[PDB]
């Protein structure tokens, strides 16, 4: 259903510089000790990464252009920003890739979705368990379908400093959307933090869809809450 | 091509073949449509399925105004029209050159790996020769070939065994022969081998 909040502030978008980060394994190839040079899609080395702070007002999830390929980060500690549309208008007729992890498993499929304007999760605040979802509800002529191998993950509200950082690069190459993984520990409130860390491939999907505009998909603290967690989009340039 | 479009950079290998006797019927076969309008074009191995109603500015269109066309194309058969307009079922067997852990084969049944230097080894896409040999190769699980300061596949991790094994080329280098004299002797001469003895 098309349910979608009453108060949406709007996101002041504060740039950060994306510091040593969006660096990943360029291919499947070992090489030890050694000097390499690669043309290829990165995150540049201090380039405007905007952020995007969830508070109780604020409800961060604009429809961002995708553009040749973006970084992506979230600053968690409450696992929130899980899932991800990968559309051309986000509406019905146009072909969308969902990636989602409801908690249990990642699910890939794409078709072409009503897509709701508001995704939301109805997870409790106190409690931190996933009720229900309603991202879509009408899925015709569908592409693709997967299904990954699963894994455990927390929901519920923490305080203070980030313990989590996902870190994830989205390439659309040939119709094959690349999807990258890397992960460290961090101390920070608001900024995307100053540091590098080496990105890991796990999914070369063959959707072959037209990917211009995304969106992140929130988990929300149920008339309406978020706990203290930020994420971050950059944009990879050749 | 600006439906489907094939790169110059990727490529694999596409398969016509005449479907004169199944779709095309002799009264019509308007099950199958193609699109010939479209805001720009089409990336390679990218499509668009969807029954936009398009209009050549760029407005949102409801037919039969004036140039606000369907793209599809009403593209019918008929069994007794030319050779040029049978239909062709085309399947593009796309590959993937980037060596991920194998799934086609081409069966050949596959030997035991051996330490001996000089083997004409095949491993997925490696059909070279060398001296295999076992190797502290570190290899984070996405990375299965392993190169050095150039072209050349310096280590493999094995794809039965998942052993992480580098690669020796066969000891090759230059023959250099001593003689003195051959009219002061034709006695043997003696022989250069750079290689280890
Ligand atoms: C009221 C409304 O706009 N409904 C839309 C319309 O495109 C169609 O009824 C359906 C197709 O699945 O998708 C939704
Ligand atoms: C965006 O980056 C450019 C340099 O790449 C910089 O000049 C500009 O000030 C940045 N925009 C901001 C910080 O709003
Ligand atoms: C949602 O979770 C179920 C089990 O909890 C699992 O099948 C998969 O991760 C998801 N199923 C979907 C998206 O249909
Ligand atoms: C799905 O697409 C096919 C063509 O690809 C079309 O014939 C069909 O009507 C579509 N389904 C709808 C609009 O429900
Ligand atoms: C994707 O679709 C949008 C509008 O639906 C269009 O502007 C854009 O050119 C398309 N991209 C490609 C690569 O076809
Ligand atoms: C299959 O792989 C396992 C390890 O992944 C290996 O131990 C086993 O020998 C392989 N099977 C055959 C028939 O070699």
């Amino acid at each position: 259903r098309c349910t979608t909040f009453d108060d949406v502030q709007a996101p002041n978008y504060t740039q950060h510089t994306s510091s040593m980060r969006g660096v990943y394994y360029p291919d499947e190839i070992f090489r030890s000790d050694t000097l390499y040079l690669t043309q290829d899609l990165f995150l540049p080395f201090y380039s405007n990464v905007t952020g995007f702070h969830t508070i109780n007002h604020t409800f961060d999830n604009p429809v961002i252009p995708f553009k040749d390929g973006i970084y992506f980060a979230a600053t968690e500690k409450s696992n929130v920003v899980r899932g991800w549309v990968f559309g051309s208008t986000m509406n019905n007729k146009s072909q969308s890739v969902i990636i989602i992890n409801n908690s249990t498993n990642v699910v890939i499929r794409a078709c072409n979705f009503e897509l709701c304007d508001n995704p939301f999760f109805a997870v409790s605040k106190p409690m931190g368990t996933q009720t229900h979802t309603m991202i879509f509800d009408n899925a015709f002529n569908c592409t693709f379908e997967y299904i990954s191998d699963a894994f455990s993950l927390d929901v519920s509200e923490k305080s203070g400093n980030f313990k989590h950082l996902r870190e994830f690069v989205f390439k659309n190459k040939d119709g094959f959307l690349y999807v990258y993984k890397g992960y460290q520990p961090i101390d920070v409130v608001r900024d995307l933090p100053s540091g590098f860390n080496t990105l890991k491939p796990i999914f070369k999907l063959p959707l072959g869809i037209n990917i211009t505009n995304f969106r992140a998909i929130l988990t929300a603290f149920s008339t309406w809450g978020t706990s203290a967690a930020a994420y971050f989009v950059g944009y990879l340039k050749p | 091509d600006y439906n489907y479009k094939l790169p110059d950079d990727f490529m694999g290998c596409v398969l016509a073949w005449n479907t004169r006797n199944i779709d095309a019927t002799s009264t019509g076969n308007y099950n199958y449509k193609y699109r010939y309008l479209r805001h720009g074009k089409l990336r390679p191995f990218e499509r668009d399925i969807s029954n936009v109603p398009f209009s050549p500015d760029g407005k949102p269109c409801t037919p039969p105004a004036l140039n606000c066309y369907w793209p599809l194309n009403d593209y019918g058969f008929y069994t007794t029209t030319g050779i040029g307009y049978q239909p062709y079922r085309v399947v593009v067997l796309s590959f993937e050159l980037l060596n991920a852990p194998a799934t086609v084969c081409g069966p050949k049944l596959s030997t035991d790996l051996i330490k001996n230097q000089c083997v004409n080894f095949n491993f997925n896409g490696l059909t070279g020769t060398g001296v295999l040999t076992p190797s502290s190769k570190r290899f984070q699980p996405f990375q299965q070939f392993g190169r050095d300061v150039s072209d050349f596949t310096d280590s493999v991790r094995d794809p039965k065994t998942s052993e992480i094994l580098d690669i020796s080329p066969c000891s090759f280098g230059g023959v250099s022969v001593i003689t003195p004299g051959t009219n002061a002797s034709s006695e043997v001469a003696v022989l250069y081998q750079d290689v280890n003895c």
